[PDB]
């Protein structure tokens, strides 16, 4: 059937797909020694689009790790969910790409980049047919965002046709560390809009206002940041594994909320989102939920979208619910905040209902919008990317792996572009 | 069956022979007294009941150092008569060994190694051990090799030269006495391997860490490559070697036949705490140049032939993997006519330690033998001593008093003249 | 019946040959002692193309191991399986071959090759009509490359139009031993294009190669490198010892393969071949067999085969099997994988299909394949031995020994045009 092979980059991305493994692992009732529990068909009937028999029973992920260094990979193993993977998904890194973009994509990953193919072919070419590929990293980093990118680059070359769906972390609007972030962002963004299909945006600084916010949490772990990213990041996938009255797929939302080839950047968002105290207070319902999904505050981009428009924006919900209220509520979004949407696109909401919630709620939803109030993002690391190259700040290590200037030149001009044409469409 | 005769000429052969026969002894586990409490029939052989007696013969002009064998603890293990003494030394000549006195005690020689040899066909070969840098085992080792060149013909000939140090001598006439062997052993012998004193008193200063060495502890260390070299015929292994099968193998041309050696690892009691003696890493210090046993560092040269001896316990994969490391390092250096340089022989029985030596027991070993043309230099180096001397004539009249002509100066330094053309001719 | 007559020669074809008999016995069911157990017909039914009877009930080989050297056949008899043997059928030498062809072949392989046609004539002209002879030699040695290739001239002389197959290993491409290798090869490549029917090349290195990358075994010793090669040397012979659906001999697969006489040299091929790690987690389908025999990976040659064309290629399968999938795969690499065969021929691929698996499996598959890759091992040898044959070097040991000049000049004008015929068709 439909298979979607799962590619994991960097530290960021290997803590954060720990935590994919985990909430796929229990949604779908999976022991971390391998076998099944849970006694129910509906789980195990669409169980091919992330596992793989074993012919022992037990089900290993369809799984593609990679790093640089063996340190986060020590961290998977031994945590919790670590026994689940193939080893041979496991592909190592000695040296360590030291937040360089360009010993992360041309001089160390040039001789790793032949093992990681060779074995996400045969993961890939192993089934019957495929659907697409997803993808989770940085761009913060050298070994999520160089080696990362590189892949997303030698992958398309051999599958053109096949969706990409990536999570790649931002850096930080106020605060962020990695002194070489808009090096590494605008490095990787100019090759990450022409190979991949959608990419939707997750800052460190917005789930930092979620866990305070909404979460109340007074210390928030990078253990429970991750869990709230992997909630959203099994919601636009839920809708395979599950059926639904009104079913959708990645495809269903490519075709429906890119317009334009060039602008396929996403926000996300979760709801519902309540404290601990206030699980037993809030009352469950279609139209708090909608109410909750438009609020720049259940984003986990750290933008505005009020100060721009939603071109076009979709809603995947789970839970045997009406579907009136639905579309209803949809309908009366549209109306109220006329001017926060794009008026050239009519009704520009999709609705999609996917039957089986995920534990431990009865309903939920998973927001996906295509803004053009992502303009400020991509504004923000160009004039940080514009400063630093004025006066040639930290070239040298990139000049020094095989780079030119005329790269450099190259990269903001592509993504200099892609701010105007959001701008062009506002 | 297939067995092979040790001869021993000189001082130096015998006091190598000595440490050469004990480490024999021990490994086949044969007491002092000959008997033990028969694939290793290759070295001894068959006396009754169930008692075994070498297949060498000690040959020297002085009494001295064969009466001393006599009286020691081998005394049973030797026949009496292997052990040929003659009367007086040939005293640092050449022409002694020959012309003089070297007659009276060859024939007796000849007839003790053809009662040796008859005893059946599949003779291996010969071994020869010996020193270049004194009168009998310079002068009798060329009589001895002329005769049995001229009986034994098709069989193999090896030499192992104690070859003069550059540095250290003990020794003034022995430039005199080396380019005169060196004439004499070109058309006698088929593999000449080069040993150097000084080369081994330098291993034994920084890898065993013996300060103060004596003859003793060097001959141990001669006894170990020799028994590298002929374990394939005593034990079974993977990938064995014979004794004929070097000279098809290392030896290029007629005349080049003049070789390195090296043994690794050389390691102390002490300094075995803390190593894994690695097949990778035990080939990169055969490899490595400082530690040849000929002093004769062979980056000035370019390898010709190489042939590696692994004991003990060695899968042949990383052999594989070790000496493919070898080919890439580029500071090695090939002739250019020889693409595929390497033989490689593993054999099962790790190396033997003898108690109260100096060596620690190890696990795996190699021996390697190599044929350079970095040995250009050696044969130099005396040529610019013999020429310093033979100018004016210094310690001629000793020579030509005794019963060689002069003239024979002449011709040997124009066929060791012709040497050195021949191996700057090989390498370009 | 048919009987195959077995020479051995060598230190390399002794102890490949010894572990071929342990198989062989294993498949047959024959205690070392040459008693037999395991109560079944099928087994038993066809051993007198391996086996004699012995009056006694027990059943010793035809084989005929010869040798120069008495090291290697003691060690044979030692060992497990070494009583099996007839102790007339060992051929000792007592001079021994010095990695000299000159003495292999002419000086003191003449005076033992009386001894062992003897013996030889004793076991061919024993049967009704024997079907051919098989010999494991190896060609980078002395007595292997010269005395067994004496043998083939000899035995080709007596017996013309009866089949002659040679597994013969190579000198390794990478690092190699035994110094006058391409002496000793091209001296005998030219002696065995004129007088052998089928020539199936096997390298060290390429087995080397299996074992650490397929097989995951972490110390390969000879034991184990000869139990690949006698797996495949059992699969060639499979539809003579047992029945099946297509049957196919040795004479089959000769007129089969080769086109043309002078082009005759196979490469060797077998699967599955899985670590103790991963036996558990794979399907044994045909669909895995023909995925697993067409690797670069999986060939028992150091030639690349996907930089030549498949001539044409035969497969002996094994077990209990379907036969359209038999058939539809064959096509199926035939149609997809299109540049990698040649045009002038359709349909290049041979099938036979055998009931009975080897022992511990459900179903196998050998591969012998006549590819114009292994023009870049000919080539290997003929530039090595054109560099050393130029300056003369170590050539007093072959010329003082009985032989000409001129036949080396011979040697390589044949293989050169070995060569010419292979690029013909490329």
């Amino acid at each position: 059937m439909r298979e979607i092979v799962h590619v994991q980059g960097g530290q960021c991305g290997n803590q954060i797909g720990a935590k994919f493994w985990e909430v796929i692992s229990d949604e779908h009732g999976i022991d971390p020694t391998g076998t099944y529990c849970g006694d129910s068909d509906l789980q195990l009937e669409r169980i091919n689009v992330f596992y793989n028999e074993a012919t022992g029973g037990r089900f290993v992920p369809r799984a593609i790790l990679m790093d640089l260094e063996p340190g986060t990979m020590d961290s998977v193993r031994a945590g919790p969910f670590g026994q689940l993977f193939r080893p041979d998904n496991f592909v190592f890194g000695q040296t360590g790409a030291g937040n360089n973009w360009a010993k992360g994509h041309y001089t160390e990953g040039a001789e790793l980049i032949d093992s990681v193919l060779d074995v996400v072919r045969k993961e890939a070419e192993g089934c019957d047919c495929l659907q697409g590929f997803q993808i989770t990293h940085s761009l913060g980093g050298g070994t999520g965002s160089g080696m990362g990118t590189l892949l997303i680059s030698k992958v398309r070359e051999e599958y053109p046709d096949r969706i990409m769906e990536t999570f790649s972390v931002f850096p930080s609007p106020k605060v962020s560390d990695t002194v070489v972030e808009p090096y590494n962002a605008t490095l990787s963004v100019h090759q990450l809009v022409e190979n991949a299909d959608e990419v939707q945006v997750i800052d460190n600084e917005a789930l930092y206002d979620i866990c305070f916010r909404t979460l109340k949490l007074t210390t928030p772990t990078y253990g429970d940041l991750n869990h709230l990213v992997s909630a959203a990041m099994s919601g636009v996938t839920c809708c395979l594994r599950f059926p639904g009255q009104l079913n959708s797929d990645l495809r269903k939302l490519a075709v429906n909320l890119i317009p334009f080839p060039r602008l396929h950047f996403f926000l996300i968002g979760f709801a519902p989102l309540t404290s601990r105290g206030s699980q037993q207070y809030r009352a469950l319902s279609v139209p708090e939920l909608t109410q909750q999904m438009f609020d720049a505050k259940n984003m986990m981009c750290a933008s505005d979208p009020r100060h721009g428009r939603y071109l076009t924006a979709s809603a995947m919900f789970r839970g045997r619910m009406s579907t009136k209220e639905v579309d209803e509520q949809m309908l009366n979004v549209q109306n109220k905040n006329s001017s926060y949407f794009v008026e050239w696109i009519p009704n520009n909401m999709k609705s999609s209902v996917c039957d089986i919630p995920p534990k431990g709620l009865k309903m939920s939803v998973t927001f996906v919008g295509n803004s053009t109030a992502i303009q400020e993002m991509f504004k923000r690391v160009s004039d940080q990317f514009t400063a630093m190259f004025r006066r040639k700040a930290f070239l040298h290590w990139y000049t020094g792996e095989g780079m030119d200037e005329m790269e450099f030149t190259e990269a903001e001009s592509n993504m200099n572009d892609l701010v105007s044409e959001y701008q062009q469409y506002q | 069956m297939r067995e092979v005769i040790s001869i021993h000429v000189g001082q130096a052969g015998i006091q190598i022979g000595n440490a050469c026969w004990e480490l024999f002894c021990l490994e086949h586990g044969i007491q002092p007294d000959g008997q033990m409490p028969d694939a290793f029939n290759t070295f001894f052989s068959e006396t009754g009941a169930g008692k075994h007696v070498p297949r060498c013969v000690f040959l020297d002009l002085e009494p001295t150092v064969v009466d001393e064998v006599r009286t020691g603890t081998y005394r049973h293990l030797f026949h009496p008569e292997q052990l040929i003494s003659g009367k007086e030394d040939a005293a640092n000549n050449f022409a002694r060994g020959h012309y003089t006195i070297g007659k009276e005690i060859v024939d007796l020689s000849l007839d003790r190694i053809r009662k040796l040899a008859d005893n059946c066909t599949g003779l291996q070969g010969f071994l020869m051990f010996n020193a270049v840098g004194g009168g009998t085992g310079s002068g009798l080792g060329c009589l001895l090799l002329e005769r049995l060149s001229v009986d034994y013909g098709k069989k193999s000939k090896l030499n192992f030269c104690s070859w003069p140090s550059p540095q250290v001598s003990t020794a003034v006439v022995e430039p005199y006495n080396s380019v005169l062997s060196t004439h004499s052993l070109l058309e006698h012998t088929d593999v000449a391997v080069m040993l150097d004193n000084e080369a081994i008193y330098d291993i034994c200063r920084r890898n065993l860490d013996i300060e103060r060495p004596t003859y003793t502890n060097l001959n141990r260390l001669i006894a170990q490559v020799i028994s590298s070299l002929t374990a394939s015929l005593r034990f079974d292994g993977a990938l064995n070697v014979d004794v004929t099968e070097f000279q098809t193998n290392l030896v290029p041309y007629p005349r080049i036949h003049f070789m390195l050696s090296s043994y690794a690892p050389i390691i102390s009691a002490e300094k075995a705490y803390h190593e894994q003696l690695s097949v990778a890493e035990i080939t990169n210090s055969a490899f490595e140049p400082a530690s040849m046993m000929a002093k004769c560092d062979p980056r000035h040269g370019k390898y010709m032939a190489c042939c590696l001896m692994y004991r003990g316990d060695v899968v042949p994969k990383d052999v594989n993997a070790a000496v493919a490391t070898i080919k890439t390092k580029r500071t090695i250096q090939f002739v250019d006519w020889c693409p595929t340089g390497f033989k490689c022989g593993i054999n099962y029985q790790p190396p033997t330690v003898v108690p109260g030596g100096d060596l620690a027991k190890v696990m795996r070993a190699v021996c390697m033998i190599s044929n350079s043309t970095a040995i250009a230099e050696v044969f130099s180096r005396m040529d610019h001593k013999f020429d310093l001397m033979y100018a004016k004539r210094a310690f001629v009249h000793w020579y030509v008093g005794e019963g060689m002509e002069e003239g024979e100066f002449s011709e040997a330094r124009e066929d060791l003249a012709a040497l050195e053309k021949d191996y700057e001719e090989v390498g370009i």
